[PDB]
């Protein structure tokens, strides 16, 4: 084993709850790491 | 401590809810498990003064270089540390068989373990060379019951994945 | 998520109907294997420190462009990454076999990693190749057909349910790229 | 204590009283089943058919030639063009449509056999087909050990056109029929092995065919002693032609029991058809 | 059914060949080892009631999962039916070791032998373990390397017959796996 | 097939029984007279083109009626097939000197011979008498050994016996 | 009965068939080793009172529990019948050296032995082990010829095999 | 396209191997149930008029908002194109069944179809209600469970390929959401 555990690193897509939130932090909370995942 | 009861109410404290009907068939899951669970625990206590020797000499029947000068098992007061430290690993197994989780392992014996074995020059796989001899020594109707042997060997799978 | 019991809810919710006498031969079918379904979920998490160590080493010893100088596993940072980066996929199917459905396998990891491995460098040749070495070894443990360690179990057939562990990778296979 | 570069691997020491230390070792413990690999559109798990499972094409082949084996053997019964009197399948009153429902129950109850008796009857009929043919071939058993209905329609078909069956060879005295009766009791004991009565001597479903099965045999019991004087004389020589050669080999006592009592050795029915 | 005096002819009938003295030296070696094969096969059937009892005790020694209730092989009719099937394969390989040819092995049991067992629910990993014990004691009896039991022979090499029995139980073992 | 292997390993299977010493005894008689049996095999392998031609028109001397149209020997195309027919009998009798019994004869060239020949209007009386020409055609201390002709000659009059 | 005569003249009748040369071959192996088989018969005819007494209390050394009342050996009247019982086994094995196979064993003294003994509370474990005492009790170049013990010793471990 | 002979052959390129005796029996496990499959192909193609037209007629009286103004079954520009967008999925699953593989089926009509259906204003939950009815008539030809119009076939169960036509029906159910 690598460390004590193997948990999900927070630099993945869909790393949030995103349920009844504001408009400015829905599409910031959804589409977390699309800055290079589509642009390439 | 990680057990079968600590998952139920720390989720329900995070839920802000009562213990529902969903939360209690881990407890029906407990008592169907806990009948043939604890037969394994007291059976270990009727043998363990030989068992930490008979699995403890096997790592010296595997790695004879520990008795060399400059090494960890170089003299007799350091070899009785090696039977101190292997009896305390198998004292946490029967604690882990009572609570039905893994919490006594993951606080007193696994948490902070591999940072001190490096600094004190102890081999991280000679420990799992020892309790591997605990794993093949089972013949399942004789030492254990027919189901209780697998639930005892499943905690031997946890600790060799903790050091390796 | 959805387990194997919550699969038959939502499509029978989609038919606006009740859980009738049609699916009683499926919700008695998962009741029967739950001795050996729980016996099979133990068989992967027991050996998983040896399993992901064998999965990287078999990938590296036949494809030495991962130990290219300046490559994807050249540094000690990039070698300790891939020991974790292919182990979480082994961890996520260990929940998906226990649920009896791979509904957790899409909305937790397969939503994204096809366009995320190329987004920081990790190519398409060996990440597909890292799954198949775990795939023919996951079928060996649940059938007790390994070469070096024979697990002491009861007698019975395992082509039906060991299957589920392969299945949970379709997910990590296609859309690992 | 201190090593050297010398080569003494060889050598021993002799002071091996060595009964004082005993040692062992292990390794093993690893079965393997061939599993399918490359993945989508597929995943296969082993299933119980409890049958022959040697092909769908082989299964529909298997009932056609054994129908032709039975129609071969219906054409030795009717070699000369007679529906000969040993075959009876009814009563006085017509009731062979009622004995259709007896035989289609036997077509159904042998189909709803459980997995032990479906599989036991596959292998005992294979060695009995070796017993059924006299000669040893490259052909005949090379149908009769892959295919089992062909083996089953040979141990029924060839044996019914000799006269070593039940209820066809007539005993002479009270002494022959009594040990004829007693060897039938162990054939009850074979098909009724314990306190449960089997599903396979059920010989009926409705109230009409309950007593039709009793009066069917009593007309056929009469048609043993009715039909001839030489074919029933050929029966008592034929009764040793199934028992001496492939049922009681090695036992002289059970060999002269046939040659002293052929009609008692004719309902011994060791073809274990659970009847 | 077929033997080594008939295996040599059956290929020659596919080419309609007269048999000559170009292949009879294989059979002259076979008729050389007439008593040598006969001094092998008497030692098999000398102690083969002990061989059945040694095998399915040692197969239970490695695995107590059968004797557990709910198992495949645990009760008294079941063990008598286990001791039935444990003998019948040892009965058959002695015929082929008498024949010098395993044609009689194939047609009489191995046609569909493998998955009548899973038509009965019989574990096939336990079958190959038990006949491996029956492999291992059989070569010790056609040699003189038993524990206590040293039969009377005349000395000489018998490893050609020991390779012939080595080609026999695995042909069963591949036909049950 | 048909040999002593087809007797005793099949009867022990027909009894469901071990290869006991009744079965181990029966093959010893192969060993002491295979040398008696297998210098006869290379005689008719050495004469596999010599005595096929001398048996055909010895048969066609005493069966000279065949050459008319509408019969079994109406052209040389029949006679080109006819030396094939005696040689195909002659192949199998050579093989029965090797397997011991009449193994290749009965399952290949004997059974159902009485369903073929006069249906194809081939005379069976010429078939046994071509063979009965070769049955007495031997000389036991001169052609082969004296221990070789009694396996040969007992198979040839068997060919008339098996057509009976 | 059980011999090679019980194989081949019965199988030719079971085929409805002549005594062909498969049947004539099988008895030749009697002739070349009847001299091997029949100096073993007068050994246990010469020792028909010698080795019955040496096998009884060799069995009763390792089965010495019988002498209590309520068991199989409660008085000398049982032991007077017990030397009759081993000799009646010993009569038949002498006869199987004459007929070739195990002819007088199976139809007289073997079949249904497992319906008699513990029903009469006679231990079957002492019956095979009295015979297994005499099974290894041989010396092949010293007591008999070397061609005589391999028929003798193969029948005695058969007696343990036939009770299995 | 890699069809259903060739999906395992590309992994031997990845594992640096041949085709050997390993999948030699598993490649013709595809074969003997194949004219069982080829009988189960043509009757779906024989009724290609209904299984596009019923899958919108089961979405008119089950969604009254679609023929309503605003819904996507309103205009006869759309109503003609409701079956022009519907006859694609009917012919490509017969392409899927005769090829056996699905590798070409998730890029020729699934790579792209989600990001245009967010631009045409599609209720995608109603579009999977528009294919669930299409899933339930394909069983009525390959298992002959048709209570309205039967077709004559050979009596033998073809249940191994029952939901393998339906195993691609739920891949587009995830590829549209
Ligand atoms: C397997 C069958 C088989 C055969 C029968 C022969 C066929 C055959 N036999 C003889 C050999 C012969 N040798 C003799 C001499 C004999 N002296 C005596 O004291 C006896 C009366 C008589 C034994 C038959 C006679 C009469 C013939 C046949 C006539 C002839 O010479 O052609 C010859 C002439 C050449 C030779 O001598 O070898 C031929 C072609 N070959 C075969 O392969
Ligand atoms: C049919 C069965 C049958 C028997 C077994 C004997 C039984 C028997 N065997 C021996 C003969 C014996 N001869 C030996 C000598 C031997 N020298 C060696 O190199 C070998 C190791 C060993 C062969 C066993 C031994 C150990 C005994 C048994 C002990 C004894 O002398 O009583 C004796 C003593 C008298 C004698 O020497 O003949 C007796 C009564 N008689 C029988 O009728
Ligand atoms: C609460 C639970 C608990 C444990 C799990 C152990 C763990 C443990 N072991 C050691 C300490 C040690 N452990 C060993 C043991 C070994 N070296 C070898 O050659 C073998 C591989 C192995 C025995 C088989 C030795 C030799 C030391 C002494 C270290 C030293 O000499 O500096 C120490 C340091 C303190 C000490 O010296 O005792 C600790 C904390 N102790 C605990 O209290
Ligand atoms: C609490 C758990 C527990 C165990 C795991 C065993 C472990 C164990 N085994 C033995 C002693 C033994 N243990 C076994 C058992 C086995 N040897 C094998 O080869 C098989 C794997 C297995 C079942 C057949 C045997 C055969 C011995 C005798 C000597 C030996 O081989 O170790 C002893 C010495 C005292 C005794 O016999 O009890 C101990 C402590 N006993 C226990 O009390
Ligand atoms: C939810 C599930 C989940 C995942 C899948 C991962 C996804 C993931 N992978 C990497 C990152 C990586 N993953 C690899 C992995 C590999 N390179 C190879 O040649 C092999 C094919 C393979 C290992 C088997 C490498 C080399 C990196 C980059 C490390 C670096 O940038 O130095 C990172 C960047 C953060 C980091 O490196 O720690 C993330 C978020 N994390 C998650 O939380
Ligand atoms: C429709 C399926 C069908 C079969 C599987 C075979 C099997 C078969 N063979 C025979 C009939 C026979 N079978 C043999 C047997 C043999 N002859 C030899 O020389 C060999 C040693 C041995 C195996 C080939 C003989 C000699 C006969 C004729 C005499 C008899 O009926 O026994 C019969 C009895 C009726 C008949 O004559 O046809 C049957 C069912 N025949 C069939 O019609
Ligand atoms: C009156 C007609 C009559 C026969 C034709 C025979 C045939 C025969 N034997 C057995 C039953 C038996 N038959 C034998 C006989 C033998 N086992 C051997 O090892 C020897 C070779 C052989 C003759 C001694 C034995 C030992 C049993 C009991 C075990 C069994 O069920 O097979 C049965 C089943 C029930 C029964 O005992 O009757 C039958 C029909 N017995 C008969 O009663
Ligand atoms: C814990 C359970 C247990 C047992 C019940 C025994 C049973 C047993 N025996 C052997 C192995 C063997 N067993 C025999 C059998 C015998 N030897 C004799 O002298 C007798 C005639 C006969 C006993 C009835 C022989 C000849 C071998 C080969 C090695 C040897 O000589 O021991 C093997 C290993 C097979 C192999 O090599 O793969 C096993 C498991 N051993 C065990 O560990
Ligand atoms: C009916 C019963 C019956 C028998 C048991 C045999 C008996 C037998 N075995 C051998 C003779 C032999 N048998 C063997 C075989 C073996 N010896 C060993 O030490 C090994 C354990 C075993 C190997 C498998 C050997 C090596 C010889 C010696 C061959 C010789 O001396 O030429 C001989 C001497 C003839 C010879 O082969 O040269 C005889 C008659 N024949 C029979 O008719
Ligand atoms: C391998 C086994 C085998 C045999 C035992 C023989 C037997 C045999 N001969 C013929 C067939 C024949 N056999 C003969 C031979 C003869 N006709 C006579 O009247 C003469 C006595 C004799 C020539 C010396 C002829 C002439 C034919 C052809 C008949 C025809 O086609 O009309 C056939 C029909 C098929 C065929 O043409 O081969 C068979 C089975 N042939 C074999 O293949
Ligand atoms: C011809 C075939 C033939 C045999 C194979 C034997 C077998 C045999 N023994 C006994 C009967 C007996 N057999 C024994 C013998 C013994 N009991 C033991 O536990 C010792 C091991 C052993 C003495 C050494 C005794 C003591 C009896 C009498 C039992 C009694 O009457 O209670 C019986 C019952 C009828 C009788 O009394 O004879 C039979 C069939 N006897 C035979 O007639
Ligand atoms: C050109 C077009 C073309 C086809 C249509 C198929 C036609 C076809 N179908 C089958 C044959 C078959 N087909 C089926 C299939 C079924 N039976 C049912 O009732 C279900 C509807 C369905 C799926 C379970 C079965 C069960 C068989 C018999 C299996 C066998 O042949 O052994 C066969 C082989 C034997 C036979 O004729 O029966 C053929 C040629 N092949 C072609 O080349
Ligand atoms: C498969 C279950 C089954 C049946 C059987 C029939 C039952 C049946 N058997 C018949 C009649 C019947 N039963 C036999 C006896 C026997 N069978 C033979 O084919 C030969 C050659 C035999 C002699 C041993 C014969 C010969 C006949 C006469 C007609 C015939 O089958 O050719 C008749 C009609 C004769 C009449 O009108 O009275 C019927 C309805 N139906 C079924 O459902
Ligand atoms: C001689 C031609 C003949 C028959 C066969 C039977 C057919 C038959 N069996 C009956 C009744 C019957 N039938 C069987 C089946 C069969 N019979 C057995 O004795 C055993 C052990 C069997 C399976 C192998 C059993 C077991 C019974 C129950 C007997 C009882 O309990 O009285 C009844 C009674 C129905 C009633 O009136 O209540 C009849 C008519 N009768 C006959 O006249």
């Amino acid at each position: 084993l690598t460390g004590y555990d193997s948990k999900s690193s927070p630099n993945f897509p869909n790393r949030a709850a995103t349920r009844e939130r504001r408009t400015v932090s829905f599409n910031a909370r959804v589409a977390r790491n699309k800055s290079q995942a589509k642009k390439i | 401590m990680k057990s079968v009861i600590t998952t139920v109410v720390s989720a329900a404290d995070a839920a802000g809810r009562f213990p529902s009907n969903s939360d209690l068939e881990s407890i029906q899951g407990n008592i169907q498990r806990s009948a043939a669970r604890l037969e394994a625990a007291e059976k270990l206590a009727g043998n363990h003064e030989a068992v930490v020797k008979e699995a403890g000499d096997a790592c010296f029947a595997k790695y004879a270089y520990l008795k060399n000068p400059g090494e960890a098992g170089e003299n007799q007061e350091k070899i009785n540390k090696c039977y101190r430290d292997v009896d305390h690993y198998m004292r946490l197994v029967n604690y882990c068989l009572v609570v039905g989780g893994t919490g006594p392992l993951d606080e007193w014996g696994i948490a902070g373990a591999r940072e001190v074995y490096r600094t004190l020059n102890l081999p991280t796989s000679a420990y799992v060379a020892s309790i591997a001899y605990t794993r093949d020594r089972l013949c399942v109707p004789r030492d254990m019951s027919a189901q209780a042997g697998v639930e005892f060997s499943a905690y031997l799978d946890y600790l060799i994945n903790a050091l390796s | 998520m959805l387990d194997a019991f919550s699969r038959v809810v939502v499509n029978s919710d989609a038919k606006a109907a009740y859980v009738g006498g049609s699916d009683l031969q499926a919700l008695k079918s998962f009741i029967a294997d739950g001795n050996k379904r729980l016996d099979a979920v133990n068989s992967i998490v027991s050996n998983a420190s040896c399993m992901v160590s064998d999965a990287v080493s078999g990938m590296i010893c036949e494809n030495p462009g991962l130990i290219s100088p300046g490559g994807n596993c050249y540094t000690n940072r990039r070698m300790a990454a891939c020991l974790r980066d292919g182990e979480i996929i082994l961890r996520y199917v260990s929940y998906a076999l226990l649920a009896g459905d791979a509904s957790v396998l899409e909305d937790r990891c397969l939503n994204g990693l096809k366009e995320t491995y190329i987004a920081l460098g990790v190519p398409t040749n060996s990440s597909i190749r890292a799954v198949s070495i775990m795939k023919a070894q996951a079928v060996a443990f649940i059938t007790n057909t390994a070469t070096e360690r024979k697990m002491s179990f009861a007698a019975g057939d395992c082509t039906s349910l060991a299957s589920e562990v392969a299945s949970y990778f379709d997910r990590v296979g296609a859309a690992i790229s | 204590w201190d090593k050297l570069l010398n080569t003494k691997p060889m050598k021993r020491q002799v002071q091996p009283n060595p009964p004082t230390n005993e040692t062992r070792a292990l390794n093993l413990g690893n079965t393997f089943r061939s599993p399918a690999f490359k993945f989508l559109g597929t995943l296969k798990r082993s299933k119980d058919p409890s049958g022959l499972r040697l092909g769908f094409y082989g299964r529909k082949a298997d009932d056609f030639m054994a129908r032709s084996i039975a129609m071969q053997a219906k054409a030795s019964a009717a070699g000369s063009g007679v529906y000969t009197t040993q075959c009876s399948e009814g009563a006085s009153k017509g009731m062979a449509e009622n004995a259709r429902t007896a035989s289609l129950a036997k077509q159904f109850r042998q189909a709803q056999r459980s997995a032990r008796e479906m599989s036991f009857d596959y292998y005992e009929g294979r060695k009995y087909a070796m017993k059924a043919v006299g000669h040893i071939c490259n052909y005949e058993e090379k149908i009769f050990q892959q295919y089992n209905k062909t083996a089953a329609a040979y141990v029924m078909g060839k044996q019914e056109t000799l006269l070593s069956c039940d209820r066809y060879a007539q005993p002479a005295n009270k002494a022959e029929e009594y040990i004829q009766k007693s060897v039938q009791m162990q054939m009850k004991k074979r098909s009724i092995p314990y306190g449960v009565y089997t599903t396979s001597c059920a010989d009926g479903t409705v109230k009409g065919m309950a007593e039709n099965a009793r009066v069917a045999k009593e007309s056929a019991n009469f048609r043993a002693r009715q039909m001839s004087a030489g074919a029933k004389a050929a029966a008592r020589f034929n009764a040793r032609r199934v028992a001496n050669d492939w049922h009681n080999n090695g036992c002289n006592y059970e060999e002269k029991l046939t040659s002293r009592f052929p009609a008692a050795a004719s309902s011994v029915r060791p073809t274990t058809n659970r009847y």
